[PDB]
């Protein structure tokens, strides 16, 4: 029920045809092969890529969702002036540099969990014990809990587990490439995303990348 | 990616990398603080 | 006796048998056991020394402000004038430091050494161990406890990071600690650290 | 006032250096336009200039008959800013890289071939040994009691 099975040899992979490395059996979600140069070689070091691949793309998906969601409200008309790449230098209180310092407390707290997590699994449980209750063993990255598993739907309810870990890493590469795109083009059109669909969605073939 | 960390590793592409780093530092500590030839701040 | 990092395990030198042993050490500075039986000693006198600076250091203050009585700020309190010089206090502050401190020395170098007073031979000290000296030393006879041992630990851990911060707040703020505290409590978000530089 | 220099605050002879340096700055200044780009850098340049010389100043260097910032490295405590306040900063700094780099010789001492450990540093090993050199002085210390600092061959 709750294994984490792996994908098959004959998988989907990013190249069709090609031959997927020996260091990316499929042990991982999203596992399509996907290796022109290799990083992912020492396991001991691809453990933490995937790892970070996982906390990058959910940081990216909870980012794409606080851009274009909230543009989605400012053309409802709930939210003013709002732009992503100017919502860090209008004003708030505690100047930005008191916000980032108490920020950077908050998060080294949480990612430091984290990390003690990564460095040794079992060191920072949480999920309280019960009486002649096993709470399961979770893995690194996926820690289950009752704080980040309430609904139970990581242990396999709605669908397996694999296909969900890889829902989310497919899902979240997609929202990090996104967020690439917010990162470039907010800055080579100066504009809004919604806007800059918007406008490629008028004239598909004359408002690209290439009007600049 | 296995073999890469231990060339970095190596003597001196380890060394360029710390004396680049540390180049950097006091270049911009210089920036900061150009012309310095006292320690004020005690 | 805990852990100050999850992540991290405690050193094999710090067996949970001392007093506030959290397992901090990550510079390895009490690897040799020597090095470990100094710096608890220390660490002991350093966190006293700590607490009995900033309960006189910030109770003058808390007093001063509330208006209770009036007393300098510690750092106004040196050019005060006095019943003696300006030296003759740090005169006597060594006679009669040098005496104390080297029989401590002597203390923590043999345990059993230093117990009986040089002039009364009677009147001598229980056999307690290093850094906890009893007798005259505890008149009320509240014991020493492991846990006691823990919390004074704990509020000299305390009082050493509060005199530093003291320290820093006079440094680069020019102001009293309490003063800066009711300075935070006016407008927090705004009267920090990264606001002064 | 010792070795009879005058402080650089009240040198004329700092004064003109500061003016020469200024018009030699000024000078070139003015074959650029004045909102052009190397116009500028001139301008900041004549910025650094004013505010070094205000600097060495107000950091009670002292200045002799040729009028340049002199250190008394003596001891005075006047200015022990301008030798000792740097040198135990140095010492420290120092310190740490011999602590360090004596340490991790140490932590590869007992390995099979240590040499190969020479030209190919453990960043690990590395990593976790340079910040045992943070707090250096009181770990030689203690190891020069223990004994620990000098190999007895
Ligand atoms: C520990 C300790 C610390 C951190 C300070 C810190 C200070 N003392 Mg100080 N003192 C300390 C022990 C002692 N002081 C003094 C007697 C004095 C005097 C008489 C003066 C200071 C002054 C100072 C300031 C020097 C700058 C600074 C706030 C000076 C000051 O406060 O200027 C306004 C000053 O005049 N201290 C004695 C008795 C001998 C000490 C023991
Ligand atoms: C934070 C970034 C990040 C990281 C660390 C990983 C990590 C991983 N991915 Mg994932 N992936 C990502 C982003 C990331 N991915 C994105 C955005 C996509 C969609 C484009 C994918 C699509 C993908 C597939 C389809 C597959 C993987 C796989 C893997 C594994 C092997 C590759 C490896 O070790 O690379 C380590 C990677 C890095 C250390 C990051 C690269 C950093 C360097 C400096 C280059 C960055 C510049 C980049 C080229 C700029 C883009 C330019 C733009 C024009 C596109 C590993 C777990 C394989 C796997 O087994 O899945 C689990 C697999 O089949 N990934
Ligand atoms: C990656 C996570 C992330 C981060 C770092 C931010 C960060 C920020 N958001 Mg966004 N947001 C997010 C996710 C995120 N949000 C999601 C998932 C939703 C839904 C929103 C909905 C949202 C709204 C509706 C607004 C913000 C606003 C803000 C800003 C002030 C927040 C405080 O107060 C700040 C730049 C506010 C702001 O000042 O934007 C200009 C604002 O109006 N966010
Ligand atoms: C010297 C004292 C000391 C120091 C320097 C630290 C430092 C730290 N502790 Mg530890 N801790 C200490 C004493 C100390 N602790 C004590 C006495 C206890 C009680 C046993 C704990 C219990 C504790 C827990 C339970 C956690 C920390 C965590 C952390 C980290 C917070 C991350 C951050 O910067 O957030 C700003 C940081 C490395 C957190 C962490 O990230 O752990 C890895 C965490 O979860 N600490
Ligand atoms: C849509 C993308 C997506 C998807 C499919 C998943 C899927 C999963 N996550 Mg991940 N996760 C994501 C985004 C996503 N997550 C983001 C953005 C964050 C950062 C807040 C996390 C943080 C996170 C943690 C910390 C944990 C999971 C867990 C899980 C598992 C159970 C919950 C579930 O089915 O979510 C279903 C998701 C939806 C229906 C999306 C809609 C939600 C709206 C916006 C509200 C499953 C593998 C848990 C797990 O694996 O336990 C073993 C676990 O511990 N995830
Ligand atoms: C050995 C002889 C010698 C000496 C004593 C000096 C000394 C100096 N030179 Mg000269 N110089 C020398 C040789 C020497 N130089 C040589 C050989 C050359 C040709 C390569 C030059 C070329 C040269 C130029 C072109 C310039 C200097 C400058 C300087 C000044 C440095 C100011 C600076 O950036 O430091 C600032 C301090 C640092 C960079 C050290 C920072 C270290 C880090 C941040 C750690 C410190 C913090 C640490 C954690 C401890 C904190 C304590 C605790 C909280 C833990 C200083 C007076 C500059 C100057 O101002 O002119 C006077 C300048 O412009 N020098
Ligand atoms: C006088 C300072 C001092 C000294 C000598 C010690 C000594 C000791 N501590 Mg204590 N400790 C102190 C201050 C001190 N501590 C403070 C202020 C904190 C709070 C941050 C702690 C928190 C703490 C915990 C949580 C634990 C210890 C433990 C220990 C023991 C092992 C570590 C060691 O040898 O450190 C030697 C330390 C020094 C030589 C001090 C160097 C200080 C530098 C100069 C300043 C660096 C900061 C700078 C201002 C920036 C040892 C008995 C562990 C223990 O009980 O084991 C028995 C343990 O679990 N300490
Ligand atoms: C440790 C320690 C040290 C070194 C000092 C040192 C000092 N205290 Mg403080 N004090 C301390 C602890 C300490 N105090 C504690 C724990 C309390 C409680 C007080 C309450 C206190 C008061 C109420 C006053 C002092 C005053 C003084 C000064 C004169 C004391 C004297 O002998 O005459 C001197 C700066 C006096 C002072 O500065 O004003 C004349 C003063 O009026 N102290
Ligand atoms: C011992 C605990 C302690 C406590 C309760 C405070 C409390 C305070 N400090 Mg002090 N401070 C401390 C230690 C402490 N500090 C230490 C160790 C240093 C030296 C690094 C400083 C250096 C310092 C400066 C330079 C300033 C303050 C300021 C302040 C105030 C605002 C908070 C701020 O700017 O964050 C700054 C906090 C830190 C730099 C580190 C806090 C770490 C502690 C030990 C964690 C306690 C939980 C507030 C009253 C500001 C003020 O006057 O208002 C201000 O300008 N503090
Ligand atoms: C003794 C002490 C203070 C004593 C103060 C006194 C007497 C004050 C007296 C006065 O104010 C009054 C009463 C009245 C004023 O009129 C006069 C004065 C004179 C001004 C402070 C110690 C203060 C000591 C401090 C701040 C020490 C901090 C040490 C830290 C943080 C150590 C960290 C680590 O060492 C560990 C723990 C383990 C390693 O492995 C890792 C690292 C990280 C290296």
């Amino acid at each position: 029920s709750s294994v984490c099975e792996p994908l098959p040899p004959d998988r989907p992979l990013w190249f069709p045809g090609s031959s997927p490395p020996e260091w990316l059996d499929g042990s991982l979600p999203g596992d399509f092969g996907f290796d022109p140069l290799g990083l992912g070689s020492d396991p001991d070091t691809l453990k933490w890529f995937a790892q970070a691949e996982l906390i990058h793309s959910r940081w990216a998906m909870l980012a794409v969702t606080g851009i274009i969601i909230p543009e989605c409200l400012e053309r409802l008309g709930f939210i003013e002036n709002f732009s992503w790449y100017d919502a860090g230098s209008r004003e708030y209180f505690a100047d930005s540099t008191t916000l980032f310092v108490a920020q950077m407390v908050l998060m080294g707290w949480a990612e430091g969990r984290r990390w003690a997590d990564l460095i040794k699994p079992g060191s920072v449980d949480i999920e309280p014990k019960y009486p002649h209750k096993v709470n399961p063993k979770p893995d690194v990255g996926y820690p289950g809990g009752l704080w980040f598993d309430f609904m139970m739907w990581g242990r396999g309810s709605p669908e397996p587990v694999m296909v969900l870990r890889t829902k989310e890493i497919k899902n979240g590469r997609l929202a990090m490439l996104a967020f690439l795109g917010f990162c470039f083009q907010a800055t080579y059109t100066s504009q809004d995303p919604i806007e800059n669909l918007m406008a490629h969605l008028a004239d598909p073939g004359h408002c690209n990348v290439f009007s600049a | 990616m296995r073999d890469l960390k231990t060339y970095l590793s190596v003597a001196p592409v380890l060394s360029t990398l710390w004396f680049g780093s540390l180049a950097g530092l006091l270049i911009e500590i210089n920036r900061l603080f150009p012309d310095a030839l006292t320690f004020p701040f005690f | 006796k805990g852990e100050w990092l999850p992540g991290l395990a405690s050193p094999d030198y710090l067996t949970g048998s001392l007093a506030g042993d959290n397992g901090f050490d990550p510079l390895g500075l009490a690897e040799d056991p020597e090095n470990l039986k100094w710096f608890v000693q220390a660490e002991l006198v350093n966190g006293r020394w700590a607490m009995l600076g900033v309960a006189g250091m910030l109770l003058p203050e808390v007093f001063t402000k509330i208006g209770i009585i009036n007393v300098p700020e510690w750092y106004d309190a040196g050019k005060e004038q006095y019943f003696a010089s300006s030296s003759t206090l740090f005169v006597i502050e060594f006679i009669l430091f040098h005496y104390v401190e080297i029989r401590r020395w002597q203390d923590i170098k043999n345990p059993g050494s230093v117990n009986q007073d040089p002039i009364f031979k009677q009147y001598s000290l229980p056999k307690g161990e290093v850094g906890y000296p009893g007798g005259i030393f505890n008149p009320l006879n509240f014991a020493p406890t492991q846990e006691a041992k823990e919390k004074e630990l704990a509020n000299g851990r305390l009082a050493m990071l509060a005199f530093l911060g003291f320290v820093v707040q006079h440094n680069v703020t020019g102001k009293g600690p309490f003063e800066n505290l009711l300075q935070h409590l006016s407008d927090p978000w705004h009267n920090t650290i990264v606001q002064t530089f | 006032d010792i070795s009879g220099l005058t402080p650089c605050k009240d040198s004329k002879q700092f004064a003109k250096r500061e003016k020469q340096q200024i018009k030699k700055l000024e000078s070139s200044l003015k074959l650029y336009a004045p909102e052009s780009a190397p116009a500028l850098a001139l301008n900041a340049q004549i910025e650094k200039t004013k505010r070094r010389f205000d600097n060495y100043g107000k950091y009670g260097l002292l200045c002799g008959s040729d009028g340049l910032p002199h250190l008394i490295v003596n001891g005075d405590q006047r200015h022990w800013g301008e030798f000792i306040t740097p040198g135990i900063l140095f010492l420290y700094i120092a310190g740490w890289i011999g602590w360090v780099g004596r340490s991790y010789l140490i932590a590869i001492s007992g390995e099979k071939k240590p040499a190969m450990k020479e030209i190919i540093i453990d960043v690990p090993l590395a990593s976790r040994i340079i910040f045992r050199g943070f707090i250096w002085p009181v770990a030689a210390y203690r190891e020069f009691l223990n004994g620990d600092l000098i190999a007895k061959d």
